[PDB]
């Protein structure tokens, strides 16, 4: 079981949009198809915050500008109406296959 | 006229239709554990019938509907006149009178019959 | 000079008890109806009864000491079980249900009487399960605490009535073995006890439908001349009064709900019949009976109750004195649906000397017949609407109270014992044993 | 609200073991699960292990298999993760957190006589609340 | 020489009448099979006692050959007596009287009823 | 002039139907072992039954209206079902199977006729499961849509035949009770209906083996002089044409596989005997029959069919028409294994006025014997190599075609009805009831 | 006196108490064995009656016949028996000949039947 | 002179025969309102009074070792037992994986390690939910799977729980011969089971025979008259047991002191399992008591009779059983419904050369029971609340001789459970069935008329 992310870096300006990608090792057709995917966003000196769980549900307090999609061995996340606070590293965590693991991480910075 | 249809007529008129009842004392049906109800019924009819037939035999009355014997009729049982017993009285009425003494009579008849076999045996021996 | 002489075959009999066997016509057998009152077991009946009238004879009957009723009771119950022996046991139905009220078209009267339940269920394959739903009446689910269960699960599992079999009563004749006889009393004013001046004898009894009911005797035999009132000890408040109408009051029963049948496979070769969904509007099942013909009948019942309680008595009626549903209501069966109609509108009057009356009726499918416990049965739902019309040919009443010697008598409906439904049919018959031997005096002595 | 408390930082020599202690408000560990993650300067998150809220399951990644064990006290009022076999690269910050899981029926096999056989599979829904974060370093 | 059970079925009615005791002796005696036993056994008794029942109310108890008082009829059979006992067999015969068996059994009942009453009447001379 | 004389014991009988009872050789098979059609519970047969020949008595027999056949059918079935009652019920085997083709040293003829399945099942302890595997013939499993299920799971749960009870056809003797007799027809050329000049009476019938087969009568009684064609109405196409041989035809049949048996424990005291594994090469079963012997036998059959269908008619045999395997193949039992041989090599010829024929044969383990539905049986595998050397003694044919014009009659094998299999043994028997009362005129008179 | 109460009396004294022993010859773990036991009583009781019918001894307890007594059957004189013997003790000596004597009786009475019938017509 | 055959019907002559005797129980017993496995209710009622007729001048031959009344009683007892357990709960779901630990609360030193405290998951009345339950099991009922246990019967067969509404207490039953047969009763006081019986009688039914199931010790049986009787099929054999019958009864008290509680576990719709709850008070051992004075003399009477068969100057020993399974190497019975297995090694002891004491016999207990030496037909006996105590008196023994050759100075007898039909053979040794043969033929001076 392995996970990969792309892009590695994302220079973005406020008011723009960005997209992220995530990969799953197995095309495990189980548990509603989209199965259990978790996204997290981290900044230095701060614990990460859950962004999307089950690959399509918005976490409490997350603005509607964040959305995700995917299935099988591939997954995707999207961002819009970017603001300054959005900088940091985004991680996608696979919750289906035991043991579970995080992702490589995708960084977002001001442009 | 039918089976048991003389029940209300007097003993004289009832005794003239004995055969109709006698043919009804046997074979009263046209012929899965539930059926043992009916099967035990068929055996019951046969088991009673052979008892009545056998009881006659040990009295010497085998094979007869009307059979005479030679045991004296004790007057204590009923002093009623023959002009009343057979003319203005019924079997269903009569059985009530002689119910008490019936078991005693069944012993006298078997006692008299045993003598006839002994009496007949001795007589044939003299030949 | 007289001697003993023996006669064999005399017409003499005495009271006895024996095993009577059932005989029915082959109309139901030739087309394979398979009634629970098995005609397969019963022997073919005679083409026409042969009755002999015994003139000049007097016989003493007693309808309450008759044993034919106690032998018919065991026969009826036994035939019931034998039909349920192969039917599928609903053991996998005792799971946790999840029910919600149906309100699609439910009228206010029936609001809350049936529920829409869904549950896990087994399948043909042992490693898989299915999710299914079924409509269950309110009386057949008890909240377990929106989680319910069938009311019977803590006492026993019910066998679902083989849908192929039929509950419709069919006449069954009781025949006497050889050496026995049945004597029928033909006295019209015969009150079920004491000498009967006119008598006959028959090989088999008349066709008796084993109709199961309560508080009202349906599809029975009607009296003649006047209404007959019969009680074991009519001065005792513990003994029920078995009325018998001389004219049949007609009652119409139905359930308008057009419910659908659905079959669910709960194992290899086994199926469970769910209740589907009801086409059209859902409403209450009722029973009708004319209010005019029912008013005159009580007028004819009252003038006979007067003779046993007085001319100046105020004869009053009431509804059942509470208790279980199966006893406080007119419970019967028609079309495979078990009704429990509420008869509080029939017995409500005071007599001091077109139109119809409607009776709301409930329905349930977990059924405990014969007042037994732990032997329930599940009646499959029936396709479409049900309707049926029947006579009302008698009642079962009970008194109450002893405040005064005779001021006001209130008679409630009863039916706590199932034998009374059959004591109202066999009251004419008694079984006797024939003793053909007989010894009397005559002028005759054996020769030689 | 569910909140967590952890112990203070420590420094140890290579080859020793560190047993961290974690506490929660309202004994939430009796109703929710516990997961463990660590992170070092410039390094990504590294899932370590977890323990179910019923105590039936306790899983860890092969990276720390044998090198870590997790236990908790009575009433789920306190939970400890012990790392043994410490090395220089282990210098990082460890976090105590709670996550939710889905319990689903994975395989069923019916029985007439007895309790039906069943196999249950846990799936990681979300990580809910993170702890203070404890820093552990290995040095001479 | 022996002509066992049913062995005289084709013999002249006179020669078949000479071996009655072998047929009369074979009419008695001789878990799926559990009820294949009792029904046959009980039935065998029921049918046997039915024939002895009839044979007893006719005045013929225990007799294999029994002469009765009821006169014959030419309508029942028109052929001579030599043909019956030397030019017919029992299986052939019953085909002819089959039309008249039931009425004959009725006449024999009454003919016996008169004897027993008359026998009782004659014994009243004392 | 003449008087009524009553005779008791006259030899007169009439056709009747009653219940016959079994009887087995007993001592001939000492050290008895349990089997269906239980040898025990049958009254032992006398060492020398007494058969009596009746001189110049002509009786009219009829083999198609015979009631001994109808009672034997309901009797053989009953003995069959009551033997499966105590054995294991394979409900736990109705699970999802994962099967893969068998290719371990397999011949092209048997390329894919048996699968190799693995499935989950519980063990003696209910809370623990075991993963087991077995070899199943392709006729027994159906895909679910690699996932297969046993063909019977959506119809019924089969019972595993007990291994201690055999299917060997032990001979049976049907005996008539007291008051009845059984008439044997001694005529060599009796065609099953009409007068039989030579008659006799026996206590019990000869040894009849209930060999259940199809379109070939095995181990049967031979015609004494000639091949006999017997049918109810020869000019009727819808009537099966029974044939009897005057000379047997050896048929060597075998299963050339070295199967191993394996016991899987599915509950307390219960084991399901799986097919462990095949040791060696995998080849199909087959029967052999000499080409010269059979071609001679069909020559006689045609020589006699001509008597009914004319001298010049061309007679062609053809293989079965169609239908399910149970009726379109020569199904039988050989050592406990159930074969279904494709007989298209026997009935293949056109007839105008050393080498062994080999018949491919299939195998099954889910058996439906008497054409019923929902009463499958699981025959456990037998370890080793099976072989039977029975010989053939009859056929069950049918004809077709022809309407106002015909010049060549075609016959095909057929008949799945089983009472046609025992009608070939009881065609020379009938049961009659003795009537001992006879009234005939005589010159004697009663004394008084 | 009593049922079988004469088994040890002399054969002559045992012959005067026949009736008491004849009356006693007739009338689901324990439910189906009843029908087997009940019926066997009837089937055995009718066997004895039938033999007394063909032999011409029906309806009697002591019956005489026309068959002469073959001396080879038992040489005991008429005094040793009926005065110094018992029925069991008598049974043990006639065991071999019993099956053939029953045949002489069965044939010597069918001779009576035809002879009787002929006389009713001849006279 | 000349003589003619005469036919007599009704003669007193009989021959040995085998048939089906029907039961007969006391009518008053039905009023107890509770059924028993012996089905006295379905059995025929008994006659109000016994009818017995003494037969003078008659000698008959009996044989207790070929009597068929015992073989029918054996089948009836087995058949009755099975029919009573057909409708009762079947404990298949109890064949699961148990987890057990020893009980040690108020545990006596002797009894330590016998009772386990097992816990298992079980289904409730609902087919979805499961419940965690516990129950106490004796060590003889459970085995370890090779802390984790299982019931002993699971790999052999399931057991049907005994209905708590049916009893095991013996109810006397009489065997009655149907019409056409009779039963002969040997009235001799010193009858040894075979040969002539100077005194005989006929009865309509046998005396009340209690079907007491026991091993090594015949309880509640009939006592002999004027002496102790030794009865063996072939006394000079070693494979034939010896059925000693005591002249004077010896009392044996037994108890199960534990104050245990019953506990109902519902395992399905309408069907419940009666488990054992925690005990009340101390945990002790079960035991029976025998007065050593009466047992010391009762062996004194037995040894003297044995001297009449094997020698007048032999040294008679006794030993403790032979070894084997509890069902043969111990004195087994049931007292109140609990099945005991008592170690009688102390009764048979000490050798014979030529007031307030007791002998305590330790007893085990069991609940999974195989009764008739059958395989795969176990039964589960539910526990009984409260201390159960029974008092009964022994009336016999089933001994076996070891068969020493060339050293006849000593003969050692060991108790033996033998077959269960020897238990009832000791009550039917007086009875045999005979078939009446009414027809007889004798010569006289008579002839037929005409
Ligand atoms: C009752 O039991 C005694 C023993 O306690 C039986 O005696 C034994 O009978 C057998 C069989 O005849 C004898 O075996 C034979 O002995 C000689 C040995 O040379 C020889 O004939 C044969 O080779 C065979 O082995 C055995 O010796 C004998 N034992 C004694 C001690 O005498 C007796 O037969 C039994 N009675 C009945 C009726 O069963
Ligand atoms: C019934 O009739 C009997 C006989 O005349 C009489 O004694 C009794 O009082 C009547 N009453 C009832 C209620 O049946
Ligand atoms: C129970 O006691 C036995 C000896 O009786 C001992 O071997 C075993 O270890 C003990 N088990 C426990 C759990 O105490």
């Amino acid at each position: 079981v392995v996970i990969t992310q792309s892009p590695l870096f994302l220079p973005v300006t406020p008011g723009e949009a960005a997209s992220l990608s995530c990969k799953c090792s197995h095309s495990l057709q189980h548990s509603t198809g989209a199965n259990y995917l978790a996204w997290y966003l981290q900044r230095p000196g701060q614990t990460p915050r859950l962004l999307i769980h089950l690959a399509t549900h918005r976490a409490s307090g997350v603005p509607d500008r964040f959305s995700g999609s995917g299935s099988g061995t591939d997954f995707t996340l999207k961002i819009s109406r970017v603001e300054s606070d959005d900088v940091g590293t985004y991680y996608c965590m696979q919750g289906l296959h035991s043991p579970w693991t995080f992702g490589q991480g995708t960084k977002v910075e001001i442009k | 006229l039918g089976f048991l249809g003389a029940a209300g007529s007097t003993m004289g008129a009832a005794s003239m239709t004995l055969t109709v009842q006698a043919r009804n004392l046997l074979s009263g049906i046209v012929q899965t554990v539930w059926g043992i109800k009916q099967l035990q019924a068929r055996v019951l009819a046969v088991e009673r019938y052979l008892r009545d037939q056998q009881l006659l035999g040990i009295w010497g009355c085998s094979g007869k509907l009307i059979c005479c014997t030679n045991v004296p009729w004790n007057s204590s049982w009923s002093n009623r006149n023959l002009s009343e017993i057979w003319d203005n009285m019924t079997w269903l009425q009569w059985d009530k009178e002689i119910s008490n003494y019936t078991q005693i009579i069944y012993g006298l008849l078997e006692e008299s019959q045993n003598q006839q076999e002994k009496n007949e045996q001795d007589l044939l021996a003299l030949d | 000079n007289l001697w003993v002489t023996v006669y064999y075959g005399v017409p003499v009999w005495k009271d006895a008890e024996t095993t009577l066997f059932c005989a029915s016509d082959a109309k139901a057998y030739e087309t394979e109806k398979h009634n629970v009152w098995a005609t397969h077991a019963c022997v073919p009946t005679d083409p026409n009864p042969q009755e002999i009238h015994l003139e000049n004879v007097t016989e003493e009957f007693n309808m309450w000491k008759n044993n034919m009723v106690e032998q018919m009771h065991t026969d009826i119950i036994s035939l019931w079980d034998q039909s349920l022996k192969p039917c599928v046991k609903l053991t996998p139905l005792c799971v946790t249900l999840q029910c919600t009220n149906v309100t699609n078209n439910i009228t206010d009267d029936m609001r809350g009487e049936l529920k829409n339940c869904s549950f896990n269920m087994t399948t043909e394959l042992r490693d898989k399960k299915q999710k299914v739903y079924s409509l269950f009446y309110r009386l057949d689910v008890v909240q377990i605490n929106k989680e319910y269960r069938l009311i019977n699960c803590n006492t026993s599992a019910c066998t679902q009535a083989c849908p192929k079999v039929s509950f419709e009563p069919i006449p069954i004749h009781y025949c006497a073995p050889a050496g026995f006889a049945i004597l029928k009393c033909k006295d019209k004013k015969f009150n079920g006890t004491g000498p009967c001046p006119s008598v006959s004898t028959v090989q088999c009894t008349h066709g008796i439908k084993p109709v199961v009911s309560t508080q009202l005797l349906l599809n029975g035999s009607l009296a003649e001349e006047e209404v007959m009132i019969r009680s074991e000890n009519i001065t005792n408040n513990a003994k029920n009064i078995l009325v018998q109408f001389n004219t049949p009051v007609q009652i119409n029963c139905t359930r308008p709900n057009n419910n659908t049948r659905k079959s669910i496979r709960i194992g290899p070769g086994q199926a469970f019949y769910a209740t589907g969904d009801i086409i059209g509007d859902i409403r209450q099942a009722h029973c009708n009976v004319s209010k005019a013909t029912w008013n005159e009948t009580l007028g004819k019942v009252v003038k006979q109750l007067r003779k046993h309680f007085g001319n100046n008595t105020i004869i009053r009626f009431a509804n059942s004195s509470g208790g279980d549903l199966e006893v406080t209501t007119h419970s019967f069966n028609c079309g495979g649906e078990f009704f429990y109609c509420n008869t509080s509108g029939l017995f409500n009057s005071t007599w001091i000397s077109n139109d119809s009356i409607t009776l709301p009726c409930r329905i349930k499918q977990i059924i405990n017949m014969w007042q037994r416990i732990g032997q329930c049965m599940y009646a499959p739902p029936i396709q479409g609407v049900i309707r049926c019309v029947s006579n009302i040919t008698g009642l079962i009443l009970t008194r109450d109270g002893g405040s005064t010697n005779s001021t006001t008598e209130t008679f409630r409906p009863g039916g706590g014992d199932m034998r009374d439904n059959w004591r109202s049919e066999l009251y004419k018959y008694k079984v006797v044993k024939i003793e053909p031997l007989g010894v009397a005096p005559t002028r005759c002595k054996r020769r030689v | 609200q569910v909140q967590l408390v952890q112990s203070g930082a420590e420094v140890k020599k290579p080859g020793s073991s560190v047993k961290v202690s974690c506490k929660a408000s309202g004994n939430s560990f009796s109703n929710h699960d516990v997961h463990w993650v660590r992170q070092a300067t410039g390094q990504g998150l590294e899932w370590m292990g977890w323990m179910s809220h019923e105590g039936d399951k306790t899983g860890l990644a092969q990276k720390f298999q044998g090198r870590v064990t997790i236990t908790r006290d009575s009433g789920a009022s306190t939970v400890y993760m012990e790392l043994r076999g410490l090395t220089a690269d282990d210098t990082a910050i460890y976090y105590c957190l709670t996550g939710s899981k889905h319990r689903l029926s994975d395989y069923f096999l019916y029985n007439e006589y007895g309790p039906n056989y069943e196999e249950w599979g846990d799936y990681l829904a979300t990580l809910d609340v993170w702890g203070h974060g404890t820093a552990v370093t290995v040095s001479s």
